[PDB]
C-alpha cells in the first residue's frame, strides 16, 4: 500500500532518520532515478506485526543529489549514539559515496533477526 | 532478501510529465528542478542545478537541458557557468557545455532559456551586465556565438515556423530579428517597425505564442501583435483587454510568465486584477480572463488562484497555473477553463511549470 | 520601521532587507561585498513630500539572508529597460554573484 | 546623499554573541551559522557553510572555525573536506585547511567539532566509516594527526584542566583520553575502566563539562561520571536522576546537545519528557530538569519549550535552549531558571547553540 509505506509509522521505517524514497519518486527498495545507493548503512531491527517476526532492515541512502524534501521521517527505534556506530541514524550515511550528498533514505530488508 | 538498487527510469510515461522550476529563493544555491505527474500529483524525481538554475525540455523530448552557475567554494573561487543534458528518462547528468561566466541570473521567465526550433540550438540570455544571446550547439556540445546585435534588448521568443529564427525585444520598443546559419551563427537579422512605446505602454516580455505570430500585453492592458508569418516582422497595437466596466475598477494584467496561447482557438489567457496603478504589475491573479484574438473580446472569466506563472500544453488543451508553490491543472478545450486538480507543495518558491513536449512537433 | 517592506524607500526591492541581515539601508553586512551596478526606483518620502532616486545596491559573496524578503516593483520595468529591473541579480559585476542581501541608498532628488 | 560601504564589522560586542548552526536539512548543501546578540534578539551576521557545515569559536574569541564539504559541481566531482578559518568580528575568510575526505558529516552535537584547551588545535570527528579523531594545527594551517586510535569510538571531550587532552566514549563502555605533543601528534593515551553497560544502559554522547569531570545522562534517566583531576580517567555511577514518583511516569532525558552543567553551582541541567520508551531518546523536552551533582537530588523543573538542546555560558550565569528554530535565554544564577527572552526565527533546522566565548583563552 503505497499509502502505508509512505508514513514514518510503517513497520519497517523503525530507525529512519531522513526523507522516505518511496516518495521521492523511488520505492522503498529503489532509488529515485539519478541518485545512487550507499553500500553502507545503519542498520536495525523492526518488529513485523504481520507475521510477529523482528527483522533486520538495513537504511541505505540514495545519494548524489540535493534533498528530496518530502516524508521527512526521524525515528528511533533501537538507535544508539556513534560509539555503536552501524546501529546510529544521525550521520549520512551517503558518507563514503562518489558524491556524498544525501537525497532519501531507504528501509532495505535483509532477514530474520536473532531473537 | 533485498537489495536496493538505482539507474531506475521515471516511473510515469513522458506524457504526464511536467517540470517544475523550484529557484528555493531561500537557499538559492540549491535550485532544481521538480517532475511531476500532472495526472496525480504524485512526484517522479528532480534535477539538482545549483545557484539559480534555468531549464527546458529538448523539443524531441529526449533530454533535459538546465543553465547554471557553480564556483569551486560557491561563495568564492572560480566560476563555471554550464549548460547541462540531463537524460529525460533516468534524470541522469550526461554532459556539461561551458559558457563564458556572464549567464543571466535572475527569475525563471521562459525567454531567458529557449531553443530553435529545430532543436538543434540553445538559446540563452547573458547579462554580466553587458547584455548578448548565446548560442550553443547541441550535437556539438559548444558554445558557438554570441550575439551583439542584440545588445539592449532582452529575452529570446522563437518562430515556431522557422528552423532557427528567433526575437527579442528591443529597449527602443521594437524586434530584432536573428536567424541562425546552420553552424549556429547569425546568417541575417532585421528590425521591426517600433511596436510599443517603452515609456507609455510598456510590454511584459511573456509571449502569447502562435505559430506565426505573437502577441504581448501591456502593463496598461493593451494589447500588441508580431506577426512573422512573412519575410518581414509586422507589428501592430494595441488593442485593449479592457471595456468600460473593467477599466472603471482599474483591471490590469499581473504575473511572470503571465500569458499563454491556445494556438487551434485563438484564445489568449491573461492574469488579471482589479486596482491597478504603479507597482502592481507582478501581484498574483485575482482572474484569469480568456480573451478571443481574432474578435479582441474576453470569452471567459475565471478566478485566478493568486496564480503568477502559467503554461499551456496544446496537444491536450491543458494549462498549468502556479502560484510559487502550489500547480493547478486546467482542461482549457473550451472557453470556460476547468480546474481539475491542485498540485500543492510542488516547490517552495517557482515562477516557471512547463510540459514535457509530445510527438516533435 | 526600515526593516518593513513599506518603509519609503523600499518601494523596488526584490530581495531581503539588509538592515534585517546585520547590515543597515546603506552598509553590507559584515562579510558580504558592495555590488557596484544596481536596479534605480524612484519612491516618494512622506517626511517632506518628494521623489527620490534609490539605488538598490546588493550586498553580495554570502548566501541567501532568508530575512525581511520584499518583492516591491515602483517604477520596474522588465529587461529590456535593464536598470530598471529587479528581477535579475545586481551581484552580477561581483567577485562573487552568490545574493545575500539589497540595500536601499539614496542618491538624491 | 549616500554611499554603499562594506568592509564592517559586527555591531555589537563579542560579549554579546552567539552562533546558531542552521543545518538547513531541507537544503542541506546551504547550511549557515546565523550570528544573534542574545541581549536583544538582533540578527548580526551569518557564515555560509556549504554541505552540513560544523561550526566553533576559537577559545581566544578571534577567529570562527567551520568544517564543511564541497564537491566542484556539488553533486558531482571531486570532493574537497575542509575546514575553514574566519574573522570573528569582520565575518570574512582567511584560509583554508584541507581534510581527508572523511570529515563527519552528520548532525551538530557539540563533541563532532572541537579544539584543544588550549587553542592550538581543532579536533574533529571522522569517518569513513572506520572512525578516527583528526588534529588540525590552526597556526601552521595543516592536518598534522589522524587518531586512529579512537576506531570504535565515537566524539570529542576537550579536558578543561589540560592543554591538548581529550576524551572520546568508546564501544567498550569506557573513555579514551588522548594527550597530544607540541606537533599536534598523539604522545600519550589510556581507557578508562568500563563506565557504563552499552546493552543496558546506554549514554547520551553529550557532557555535562566541568573542569575536572564530565557527567553523562543515559537513556534511562541515569547518571554517569568520568573523573579527570588526574593523569588517570576514573568513573562511576549509576545514580538515578528519578525519584520514585519520577519513575511512576517513565520520565527520562531526551534531546541532542541536551545537558549543560553550570560549574560554580555544580547545577547540571537536563531535558526531560515523561512517558519515556524504546525510541524517545531524541524528544523535545516536556522539562528542564536542575540537577545537584553533590546532593544528587533535583533542585527545579520548569517548562521545556520543547527545546531539543543547550548551552551555559559560566561567567553571565546564562542557559540557552533551541527547539530547533527558536533559542531561549535563561539566567541561571539562582537554582530557578528565569526565561528572560525568546528569539524567534533563528534558524529553520538548527541543534547547536554557542555563546562567544569571553574568559580568554
Ligand atoms: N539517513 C541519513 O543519511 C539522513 C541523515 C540524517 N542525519 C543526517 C545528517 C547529515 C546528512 C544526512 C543525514
Ligand atoms: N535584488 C536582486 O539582486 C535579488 C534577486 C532578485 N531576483 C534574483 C534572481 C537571481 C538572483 C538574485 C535575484
Ligand atoms: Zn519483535
Ligand atoms: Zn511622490
Amino acid at each position: 500500500n503505497e499509502d502505508e509505506v509512505n508514513s514514518c509509522d510503517y513497520w519497517r521505517h523503525c530507525a529512519v532518520d531522513g526523507f522516505l524514497c518511496s516518495c521521492c519518486g523511488g520505492t522503498t527498495t529503489t532509488c529515485p532515478p539519478g541518485s545512487t545507493p550507499s553500500p553502507i548503512s545503519w542498520i536495525g531491527t523492526c518488529h513485523n506485526p504481520h507475521d510477529g517476526k523482528d527483522y533486520l532492515i538495513s537504511y541505505h541512502d540514495c545519494c548524489g543529489k540535493t534533498a528530496c524534501g518530502r516524508c521527512q521521517c526521524n525515528t528511533q527505534t533501537r538507535e544508539r549514539p556513534g560509539y555503536e556506530f552501524f546501529l546510529h541514524n544521525d550521520v549520512n550515511w551517503c558518507m563514503a559515496n562518489e558524491n556524498s550528498t544525501f537525497h532519501c533514505t531507504t528501509s532495505v530488508l535483509v532477514g530474520l533477526a536473532k531473537n | 532478501r533485498e537489495v536496493l538498487t538505482g539507474g531506475h527510469s521515471v516511473s510515469a510515461p513522458q506524457e504526464n510529465r511536467i517540470y517544475v522550476m523550484d529557484s528555493v529563493f531561500m537557499h538559492l544555491t540549491e535550485s532544481r528542478v521538480h517532475v511531476y505527474d500532472y495526472t496525480n500529483g504524485k512526484f517522479l524525481g528532480m534535477v539538482p542545478t545549483a545557484f539559480n538554475g534555468h531549464v527546458q525540455v529538448s523539443n524531441d523530448g529526449k533530454k533535459i537541458y538546465t543553465m547554471t552557475t557553480y564556483h569551486e567554494r560557491i561563495t568564492r573561487g572560480k566560476r563555471s557557468d554550464v549548460v547541462e543534458v540531463w537524460d529525460a528518462d533516468k534524470l541522469t547528468f550526461e554532459k556539461e557545455i561551458s559558457l563564458p561566466p556572464k549567464r543571466v541570473q535572475g527569475l525563471n521567465y521562459d525567454g531567458l532559456f529557449r531553443q530553435t526550433t529545430d532543436g538543434k540550438f540553445i538559446v540563452l540570455q547573458n547579462a554580466s551586465p553587458a547584455t548578448s544571446i548565446g548560442i550553443v550547439d547541441v550535437a556539438k556540445g559548444d558554445y558557438v556565438e554570441d550575439v551583439t546585435a542584440a545588445a539592449g534588448c532582452w529575452s529570446v521568443i522563437p518562430q515556431p515556423n522557422r528552423p532557427r529564427s528567433f526575437m527579442t525585444i528591443c529597449g527602443d520598443g521594437g524586434l530584432l530579428t536573428i536567424n541562425l546559419g546552420e553552424d549556429g551563427k547569425v546568417a541575417s537579422q532585421s528590425r521591426s517597425k517600433q511596436m510599443f512605446s517603452v515609456k507609455d505602454d510598456p510590454i511584459f516580455i511573456a509571449p502569447a505564442l502562435d505559430k506565426d505570430k505573437a502577441h504581448f500585453v501591456s502593463y496598461y492592458g493593451n494589447v500588441y501583435s508580431a506577426d512573422f508569418s512573412g519575410d518581414e516582422v509586422k507589428v501592430d497595437g494595441p488593442w485593449s483587454l479592457l471595456n468600460d466596466e473593467d477599466k472603471a475598477k482599474n483591471w490590469v494584467p499581473g504575473g511572470y510568465n503571465l500569458v499563454g496561447l491556445h494556438r487551434a482557438s485563438g484564445r489568449m489567457y491573461v492574469f488579471m486584477h482589479p486596482d491597478g496603478k504603479e507597482g502592481t504589475h507582478k501581484f498574483p491573479a485575482a482572474e484569469i480572463w480568456v480573451m478571443d484574438t481574432k474578435t479582441k473580446q474576453r470569452v471567459a472569466r475565471i478566478p485566478g488562484r493568486d496564480a503568477l506563472s502559467m503554461t499551456i500544453d496544446q496537444q491536450r488543451n491543458l494549462m498549468l497555473t502556479l502560484d510559487g508553490g502550489n500547480v493547478n491543472v486546467y482542461d482549457i478545450s473550451q472557453p470556460e477553463p476547468k480546474l481539475l486538480r491542485t498540485i500543492e507543495g510542488a516547490a517552495e518558491a517557482s515562477l516557471q511549470v512547463q510540459f514535457h513536449p509530445v510527438g516533435g512537433t
